């Protein structure tokens, strides 16, 4: 018989790179704006109603 | 494996803020904290409005106004945002919003600015088949207007992504009985709300 | 994903999944055969069937 | 036409993926680039020639 590639069993080439569909982001973090902040819960004061 | 790990700790802002869920199990967050998705400022599309995106961002608007606060951002949900891109004029067949392209990265509409994501339906996460709070019954928001002045928030700490080598930080078995190892990242946000009226949201349901 | 921790929560883990993909390879050929006297033909009047 | 291919744009962003691409028929390209307005009857996109 003819000798064919068939008979090497040839493993496969890598290719480099992982391919990946995208994530959504976060809107919070560019509708707000971050305030520097310490550790712990915050307190903001509010106006309940106006003379 | 790295980089993906920051995205998923920038995504949670959202769920928590947005839907008070857990991200990872998807289950509505136990305290029953406020959440923007509280606000009593709803539009409800039903099937003559939905096809019409534009309008139901101006019923949302109209309905921060008359609780006495002015709006300066919008999110929408990636398919939302592509369905308003896409709105056609209704004889002439025209797009309307032709400089909104397919609608990926719309940075601006009407005066507000905006931002667009799927984390504004809750994602994959909030409809996790055994547990995700929206799994059987969901409230498909499409939208969400306000003044995004009112969302406060801000990192309070940070730990960096970094290996670990021992012991068992999951619960799944040990790392050296198992010739494992695991990366780790953290992040800390404080979170509040300073009214439930300086939102509404654009829902069908 | 992200999951949200009390103060002494227990820490869970969710990892990245993957998986490979295969390319085929294919051989294509064309063949095209003709007379001796086509290229005499060709080459003596200048027909230019032979470029196309 | 326009409709269709704006559709077609819709099925793979709201599987994640960002098209860059669009492949036509050389018979749908015609009928794309020669769709009338609806209302006033001119060509919609003049700039396509005969589509080819």
């Amino acid at each position: 018989a003819v000798l064919k590639t068939s008979s090497f069993q040839l493993p496969r080439h890598l290719v480099p790179g992982v391919w990946q569909k995208a994530q959504g982001q976060s809107v919070l973090a560019r509708l707000s704006n971050a305030e520097p902040q310490e550790f712990g819960e915050q307190q903001y004061m509010t106006l309940t109603a106006p003379p | 494996m790295a980089d993906l790990s920051g995205v998923a700790l920038g995504r949670a802002l959202d769920l928590i803020g947005i839907h008070g869920i857990n991200p990872l199990t998807g289950a509505a967050l136990a305290g029953t904290p406020p959440k923007i998705i509280d606000t009593t400022n709803v539009v409800e599309l039903t099937t003559e409005t939905l096809g019409l995106p534009d309008q139901a961002i101006e019923a949302a608007v109209g309905l921060v106004l008359d609780d006495s606060i002015s709006p300066n951002g919008l999110a929408l949900d990636n398919s939302f945002a592509f369905k308003l891109a896409t709105q056609r004029h209704p004889t002439t067949g025209q797009k309307l919003y032709p400089e909104l392209g397919f609608g990926t990265d719309i940075s601006g509409f009407m005066s507000l600015g905006a931002a667009v994501s799927d984390t504004v339906r809750g994602g994959p996460e909030a409809v996790t088949p055994s547990t995700g709070a929206y799994r059987t019954t969901n409230p498909n928001i499409k939208a969400v207007v306000g003044d995004f002045s009112a969302f406060r928030w801000g990192v309070q700490a940070n730990i960096p992504l970094t290996l670990i080598e021992y012991g068992d930080p999951d619960g799944s078995g040990d790392l050296q009985r198992k010739n494992e190892l695991a990366i780790r990242a953290e992040v800390v946000y404080g979170v509040g709300i300073l009214s439930t009226d300086a939102f509404a949201v654009v829902r069908d349901a | 994903r992200g999951e949200v921790v009390g103060e002494s929560a227990e820490k869970s883990e969710s990892t990245a999944t993957f998986a490979p993909v295969t390319s085929l390879v294919r051989k294509v050929q064309v063949t095209q055969r003709f007379s001796q006297e086509v290229k005499w033909a060709d080459e003596s009047r200048q027909l230019g069937v032979l470029q196309t």
